């Protein structure tokens, strides 16, 4: 139905946008809250047999930190993604000269295509996004608490402070939800300052394992 | 420094293959057939008559077909070679009975598809009467 | 010095410290306080802890390794 | 030293702590004491004594290891002892004995006859002699049943006591008083002076009370609009309870004022006294109220199971009219006239008519029968004191039994459509279905008695798996929670190291100091909060009278004053702000260390505050002084800015509600505290928060397991909940037993019921097997034959168009029907039916579909004629049939069986938005209940929230939202198992089990082995204080 | 629990047995030597199947006895810690339940049944009852136990058992 | 044990016939159909077969 893929892409590219601006790139103030009505009005057409497709979907963002550090978030426009098509983007990254992007693959990915995303060079950093992932913020979920990641800065002053070590500290898979929104890897801090109902609010800190 | 609980024991058990108490029970009769009739030979052991006793009481199996059957419906499974002895002898009624008898199981078997496994031990394990 | 831990005395602590005191004051412990016909063992100690007295040393040991010394007479009872 | 198991009885004379032991177990046992100078002759006379006599010694250990026998007693030189010797002396009075992983000490007491005795306020126990003192001196401070801390027999008794008609003479006031160990020797002076002293109850157990605590509480027998009339402080029925410097000034005790609760005399005085006097009080009630009752005396008998002719009119005239009733509705089920709930069959709708009705009346009867009582009714002194029984159980003995269901429904037909041979087939009426209209008192009739036992066989079985369910539980929460412990940086860690929690409870906060309370800094709208609060000085007047003369005039002399009054509201509303996003729900109730309400109640009466009078206390003093004390309240202790930052976060609540109840307008308009009382409510609030730090070393582990495990004994759409629910959330099986998960609406649809329908047909899933009524193949020679007469007139038009028709055509078909009334359910169409199954199929078959208008609606499907140009089509056409009718999914989302939707009347799952005005308010906003976990795609769905729909299959949640958004569904679960039968747990305890789960990243089952130290420190000797002292010898 | 493995024993066979076909000697006094014993490494050697292969006999300098290294397949009887497995009660005492877990014994301490049971020595005969009395261990009684731990003793093993684990009992 | 195939399954053939009999002798391991049993005995004509399982023909 072309009518609900309006919707279905609408919120991809809704939560899509909040994902850069969670993660803590610099995103247009009107391309956060952008309405349903803007978004047919900005393409101009109806996605599905139309002029709008996915591959035009592709959004630029730079981080707010250093404008160098840019990110790409790629739609394959396919049923399944293969080898081939990774590759494509991937050498299409290269002349950018980027070093992360973000994929929106479909349902169904082929399982040789995710080894690509192994075998992949460290400076290389594409992470998996399933499009019924993407269609809900997982963020403004009320169980979900506000995770903020850590900088190195304060990971070394918080162990200082606690006398803690990194073992202790709870642990958090690499692929949970939260964890694979936030593009974290092994290694980084994330910071829980959850409602706590007896305290008010409890800063809890998990590392990614 | 060896426990079962936790699947560590001598290495040389390993390349061993467990044996039902049912098991056993046949093989230690083809022993006892031989020595009794084969060959004039010393009567057996006052150890050989305890463990026979022991088997044929706890003998959840009449006949060679019935064994082989829940062997063989065992190995289609990832069931390690320990618990494979461990879990026909013991006949959990339950699941729930598996695991806590058996903490290994519990590592890598779900409470549904370990039900369907003991339920047909249980078809094949008869009584006298 | 730079001690954190909290200033005032577990409950934990005050039970094992009189209990080791009023077994070394059976085995013929010398006694800091005064006596004043207090026979059982127990109450020996007990003053001893009210008078700050008691030359046991409290080493709490940090999670991390760590370990402070605090005096009985140093930290802050409830009576 | 183990002793023989032996049977237990009560003894109400004993201390609680105290222990009743016979003299032959006392003599086996042995406890080792160390000889010393001060008590060497008491070890010369016992030893002499021997083994014949009971205060003798087993045997005695010289300093060389050496063991004698005295039961020999060879030589009178080795009879005698030196200093340091160890003799096992035969246990005595006085000394510690611990018996039932948390077990309590007790003093044992020697007592002639052979059974054990125990203060209980039966089943055999053994009791273990710590043999060393240090572990004996240990016990007894921390492991005595005070600090662990009323039998059926005293509540009952204290509620006819504290009674007003109640009058004690001067002879019976002095045996009650006698038995009064805190009593300070003076007699009270009589409450009816003339014509003859007359003590009431309430001024005996005045005494009672220990020290001075201040607490208000209600009888069960309370009116609700007693309260709200004139007559609230002078109760017309003497149900409102007030204690006023340690008095009972007025009310009626029972187990809600008496018996342990979140408020009551005995919770009180343990916080506000501790736990040596509250024991004094539980002796004193126990020891007292039995003398009085064998004045008074409680006793039961017929008479009391015995009604009037009045009640027992209506109660036949109930049972009448509900029997009349069901014969009714059977009789509209039996000529079809009853209508099924659009959510329920009619079968089951049936069960649900008749199951009300007898449940009404069960009720309605049973409410008349508790009315029926009088007062002198031995059987509604009980249930209105609460101690033991039940309205129920009244009932039962005199209204009626009730309906004796089985397996969650009535009698089955175990014969032949007949529950009984002596009931016709298929009847359904109310004494062959297992209704029991028949009291216990009048008689069951026969049929009734074998249908009671039916449902009290399900009793005892329930209960014979649920204690062992339950016991499985206790074991294995403790031993995945055993090393959990506090550490002395204030943090929660196990024993391989891991930061289980940084502060215990999220606060740091002991759980038993801590007294519920509800700050009133959220609840009041934006127009009673401003009045109840922000400090007005504009008024002259209204200040003189709160106010002494001078006091106005600083405060208006200096705007300095004035700017810290306007500052110290703006905090206040700005802790109004943080309070909303902290509590959406808006309850009022919370946990907190501290009682300002009842400290503040305890300044009054101390210094004696009287608020006709203005109040001397400067209104800047409270803002100053709160200010000062909220530094000196320190969690986490450090001058960095993590330290700074977490120490605002633990204390968050308390600040607010410190501020909130003390403030400059409070303290000058209702409060009243005057200037010395204010300086004493500030140190009293340093030193309880003090105290309510939690220690390291505590096992909060195992406190947390035995606190989750004991609720576990009392608890046991259709959702599972008790133990096969709690056993599910332990255990993180994949596949629970009903995995429902809850769908909230959003915007105008969440209003509109209509509205609401297309979103539950759109999230079920329905398959071509629910929406059609028959199918058949027919055989039709040439396209144009349609040998079915009736479809030839609407065939014919559609065929005319070459549609799939440019070659040859097989003559078979597959022509289907399809239900008209399921479809007006599902507002399905005929195109969106033929389009999925070509879309789902393909291209391998062609479907032609006939006018919606129609009243029989006809789908003929035929194979395409590309492939038809082995099975080849006949085969085919029985294989393909079967297939669109089991996986076929029209319109709706797989492992969604069916959709529940009803307006909920609890307030939890009706949203709570803040109004304009300020105060909460809670809209009517339609639920979803859908059977199945399909969160992942529920949730991506147009018109559904993605907020607050959440499920309750934590498995579903992890995949979804991750390990975090786990916690808080895994706690929102326990809690809602836990609080459905109304107990209560605290949060720190659950929040403990959720975070040692999570805690390693992906949700681990707890520990199925279930097998089932105060290391943290160690005591250093210092030579330097051993320079002083004086050897006793 | 009973095992299938392939052991390794050397045969001390004297010079008399030099006649001919001294191997079968050898094949016979392997039936004698490794049958009926227990071996404190490998557990009980209740029975064995067949024989492998038999090594070459070398002649040991001085003593003049040929030493033969057979292979044997044979069925052990290993009980590893901490295994739950049935056992058969031959006695009951004050001390503990005695257990019998096939050729071995396994002993119960009183402490390590549950604290339920109360041993009666009025009743014949003596049976570990609870005082609900749902359930006694009677002598003879198919039980499950848990083993802490095993010892060896004089060529033999003894082990402990315990009842403390769930599901520890009739059942 | 004379069990009776369920409709769970799906396949090329199954799904056609759909439910189908199958009993299971106390001697053979494997389930043998019903039909072939009473062909065993001496029932080699179907029409006989369906005599002794349906007693009503008219439905």
């Amino acid at each position: 139905d072309d009518e609900e893929e309006t919707y279905r892409l609408w919120k991809i590219r809704k939560t899509i946008m909040q994902l850069c601006h969670d993660r803590g790139y610099l995103v247009t103030q009107d391309e956060l809250d952008q309405t349903l009505e803007e978004f047919k009005a900005q393409f101009g057409d109806k996605p599905s047999e139309g002029r709008p497709r996915r591959t035009d979907l592709t959004v630029l963002v730079a981080h707010n930190d250093d404008p160098t550090d840019q990110m790409f978030v790629f739609f394959p426009e396919e049923p399944k993604v293969g080898i081939k098509t990774i590759k494509v983007y991937c050498q299409r990254m290269q002349e950018e000269n980027i070093t992360r992007a973000l994929i929106v693959v479909q349902q169904g990915m082929t399982p040789s295509a995710k080894q690509s995303l192994v075998d992949m060079a460290p400076k290389y950093i594409l992470e998996q996004f399933l499009q019924q992932e993407l269609l809900i913020n997982i963020t403004e979920h009320e169980l979900v608490p506000e995770h903020v990641v850590m900088t190195k800065e304060e990971v070394t002053e918080l162990l200082a402070r606690y006398k803690l070590r990194e073992n202790q500290l709870p642990r958090i898979q690499a692929g949970d939800p939260v964890a694979r929104y936030f593009g974290i890897k092994r290694g980084q801090v994330v910071k829980i300052i959850r409602p706590s109902e007896t305290a008010g609010r409890y800063i809890t800190y998990r590392l990614v394992q | 420094e060896e426990d079962a609980s936790q699947l560590i024991f001598p290495k040389e058990f390993e390349t061993a293959e467990t044996l039902l108490n049912s098991e056993v029970h046949m093989l230690l009769e083809h022993r006892k057939q031989q020595n009794e009739s084969a060959e004039d030979e010393q009567e057996l052991s006052e150890v050989f008559m305890k463990t026979l006793n022991y088997t044929a009481r706890f003998s959840r199996f009449k006949n060679r077909e019935t064994i082989a059957s829940v062997r063989s419906l065992l190995l289609q499974k990832k069931l390690h070679k320990f618990e494979l002895a461990c879990l026909a002898n013991l006949c959990p009624e339950t699941a729930e009975e598996s695991k806590a008898l058996i903490p290994s199981l519990e590592g890598r078997f779900e409470d549904e598809e370990l039900q369907q496994i003991l339920d047909d031990i249980q078809t094949k394990r008869s009584f006298q009467y | 010095q730079k001690r954190i831990t909290t200033p005032y005395m577990t409950k934990y602590e005050r039970a094992r410290v009189l209990g080791t005191r009023a077994l070394q004051i059976a085995m013929c412990a010398p006694v800091m306080v005064e006596l004043e016909g207090e026979t059982d063992p127990l109450l020996i100690a007990m003053k001893e802890l009210k008078a700050r007295k008691i030359p046991i040393i409290i080493r709490r040991y940090l999670p991390d390794g760590s370990y402070e010394d605090w005096g009985v007479d140093e930290l802050i009872i409830s009576d | 030293d183990f002793s023989a198991r032996t049977v237990i009885t009560p003894d109400p004379n004993l201390s609680i702590d105290q222990v009743g032991v016979p003299r032959s177990i006392a003599a086996n046992m042995t406890f080792a004491e160390i000889v010393t100078p001060f008590n060497i002759d008491r070890l010369q006379e016992l030893v002499r004594r021997g083994n014949s006599q009971y205060p003798g010694a087993k045997y005695i250990i010289r300093d060389n290891g050496d063991r004698i026998d005295l039961r020999f007693h060879p030589k009178p030189s080795d009879l005698h002892l030196q200093t340091g010797y160890k003799v096992e002396r035969h246990m005595c009075d006085g000394d510690i004995v611990i018996f039932n992983m948390s077990m309590m000490g007790h003093r044992v007491r020697i007592l002639p006859w052979s059974t054990f005795r125990l203060n209980l306020s039966g089943d055999e126990m053994n009791l273990h002699l710590p043999q060393s003192l240090e572990t004996r001196a240990e016990i007894q401070e921390l492991a005595m049943v005070p600090r662990m801390i009323i039998v059926q027999d005293t509540l009952t008794a204290v509620r006819k006591f504290t009674k007003r008609d109640v009058f004690l003479e001067r002879g019976e006031v002095m045996n009650l008083l006698m038995f009064l160990s805190t009593w300070d020797g003076k007699v009270p002076q009589p409450a009816i002076l003339k014509p003859r002293p007359l003590w009431t109850g309430k001024q005996i157990f005045s005494l009672i009370i220990p020290g001075h605590i201040n607490c208000i509480r209600t009888h069960s027998t309370h009116p609700d609009d007693e309260d709200s009339g004139p007559y609230k402080h002078i109760s017309p029925g003497d149900t409102k309870v007030v204690v006023e410097n340690g008095e009972l000034i007025m009310g009626i005790l029972c187990k809600k004022s008496l018996g342990t609760s979140a408020g009551s005399l005995v919770h009180i005085s343990y916080l506000e006294m501790g736990h040596d006097i509250t024991r004094l009080f539980y002796s004193n009630i126990q020891t007292v109220i039995n003398n009085w009752l064998l004045i008074e005396g409680h006793t039961i008998g017929i008479g009391d199971s015995i009604a009037d002719s009045k009640t027992y009119q209506d109660i036949q005239n109930t049972i009448k009219k509900a029997k009349q009733d069901v014969i009714e509705v059977i009789e509209k089920a039996h000529n079809n006239e009853l209508e099924p709930t659009p959510g329920n069959t009619l079968r089951q709708t049936f069960e649900n008519q008749v199951n009300r009705i007898l449940n009404d009346a069960r009720d309605k009867t049973g409410s008349s029968a508790q009315k029926s009582l009088s007062e002198y009714n031995n059987f509604k002194s009980m249930v209105v004191s609460g101690a033991k029984g039940s309205k129920i159980n009244i009932s039962q003995v005199i209204a009626v039994v009730g309906q004796q269901n089985v397996e969650g429904k009535r009698i089955p037909f175990g014969f032949k459509h007949r529950t009984l041979p002596h009931f016709i087939k298929d009847d359904y009426g109310p004494e062959s279905r297992g209704f029991v209209e028949n009291s216990y008192l009048a008689g069951l009739t026969p049929t009734e008695f074998f249908f009671h036992a039916m449902g009290g066989r399900e009793g005892l079985i329930d209960t014979a798996v649920k204690t062992a369910e339950t016991g499985y539980i206790q074991r294995r929460l403790i031993k995945s929670m055993e090393s959990v412990m506090v550490k002395y940086d204030a943090t929660v860690r196990n024993s391989i190291n891991q930061v289980v929690q940084l502060r215990y409870g999220e606060d740091g906060l002991a759980g038993e100091s801590v007294e519920f309370q509800n700050l009133a800094t959220l609840k009041p709208s934006n127009k009673a909060f401003e009045k109840k609060f922000r400090f007005d000085y504009t008024n002259e007047r209204a200040l003189r009278r709160t106010l002494q003369e001078d006091l106005v005039k600083d405060v208006l002399s200096n705007a300095h004053i004035q700017n810290e009054l306007e500052r110290e509201f703006e905090r206040m509303r700005e802790d109004r702000e943080v309070l909303r996003v902290i509590f959406p729900t808006g309850d009022s109730k919370v946990v907190l260390p501290c009682n300002l309400l009842r400290m503040i109640w305890n300044a009054q009466k101390i210094f004696h505050i009287n608020p006709r009078l203005p109040s001397d206390l400067h209104p800047i003093k409270v803002v100053e002084g709160v200010k000062e004390l909220s530094k000196k309240l320190v969690i986490v202790n450090g001058d960095d800015p993590l330290s700074r930052q977490a120490q605002e976060n633990a204390t968050l609540l308390f600040n607010i509600h410190l501020r909130s109840t003390l403030c400059s307008r409070r303290m000058a308009e209702e409060f009243r505290l005057s200037g010395e009382a204010f300086d004493w409510l500030l140190g009293e609030i340093e030193s309880k928060f003090n105290q309510a730090i939690a220690h390291p070393g505590e096992m909060v582990g195992a406190l947390a397991a035995q606190s989750l495990g004991e609720p576990a004994t009392q608890m046991t759409k259709n959702v599972t909940l008790g133990v096969p629910r709690l056993k599910e959330l332990i255990n993180i099986s994949k596949k629970p037993k009903t995995p429902s998960l809850t769908v909230f609406l959003l915007g105008q649809s969440a209003r509109d019921a209509e509205r609401a329908k297309d979103i539950l047909c759109r999230l079920e899933h329905t398959t071509l097997r629910k929406v059609t009524a028959n199918t058949a193949i027919y055989y039709d020679p040439n396209p144009q034959s349609t040998v079915v007469a009736e479809d030839q007139e609407w065939v014919n038009v559609y065929y005319e168009m070459p549609d799939f028709d440019v070659a040859r055509i097989s003559p078979w078909l597959l022509r289907v029907e399809l239900d008209r009334k399921h479809m007006t359910d599902r507002k399905l169409t005929m195109e969106q039916i033929a389009e999925k199954i070509n879309a789902g199929f393909g291209d391998d078959l062609n479907c032609i579909f006939n006018d919606d208008n129609a009243e029989k609606l006809v789908l003929r499907i035929r194979i395409m004629n590309s492939d038809e140009n082995k099975m080849d089509d006949d085969v085919f056409l029985r294989c393909i049939e079967s297939n669109m009718l089991t996986d076929m999914t029209l319109q709706g989302i797989e492992q969604i069986s069916k959709v529940y939707m009803h307006l909920p009347q609890t307030d939890n799952k009706k949203k709570i938005i803040i109004t304009e005005d300020g105060e909460f308010k809670a809209l009517q906003e339609w639920i979803l209940e859908t059977d199945g976990v399909s969160l992942m795609r529920v949730l991506s769905e147009k018109d559904v929230d993605p907020v607050r729909t959440t499920s309750n299959d934590i498995v579903e949640i992890f995949t979804v939202l991750g390990i975090e958004a786990v916690r808080k569904a895994l706690e929102r679960e326990l809690y809602h198992v836990i609080s459905f039968d109304g107990s209560y747990v605290n949060y720190r305890h659950l929040a403990l089990l959720c975070d040692t789960m999570t805690c390693r990243g992906h949700l681990m089952a707890i520990t199925r082995h279930g097998v089932n130290g105060t290391g943290c420190f160690d005591l250093l000797l210092d030579a330097e204080k051993c320079k002083y002292g004086m050897e006793i010898p | 629990m009973f095992y299938h493995i392939s052991l390794e024993h050397e045969i001390l066979l004297h010079p008399r047995y030099f006649g001919p076909n001294l191997l079968n000697t050898v094949k016979q006094k392997l039936f004698t030597e490794v049958e009926g014993t227990c071996t404190g490494k490998y557990g009980f050697v209740i029975a064995v199947t067949t024989i492998d292969n038999i090594g070459a006999g070398v002649i040991q300098p001085g003593r003049g006895f040929v030493l033969y290294p057979v292979k044997y397949k044979a069925i052990v009887f290993r009980p590893f810690k901490g295994e739950v497995v049935d056992a058969v009660v031959t006695q009951v005492n004050k001390v503990g339940l005695f257990t019998e877990i096939g050729p071995m014994s396994c002993f119960i301490s009183r402490h390590s049944i549950p604290s339920e049971m109360e041993f009666d020595p009025n009743s014949n005969p003596p049976c570990y009852k609870t005082m609900d009395e749902d359930i006694v261990i009677q002598q003879d009684d198919e039980i499950r136990l848990k083993i802490v731990g095993t010892r060896v003793d004089k060529n033999d093993i003894f082990a402990i058992g315990s009842l403390m684990d769930d599901y520890l009992g009739l059942v | 044990w004379v069990s009776m195939l369920a409709r769970g399954g799906q396949g090329a053939k199954k799904s056609a016939i759909g439910q189908r009999i199958v009993a299971t002798l106390p001697y053979i391991k494997q389930e043998v159909p019903i039909i072939i049993v009473f062909r065993a005995l001496g029932f080699v004509s179907d029409r006989d077969i369906l005599e002794h399982i349906i007693y009503d023909f008219e439905d």
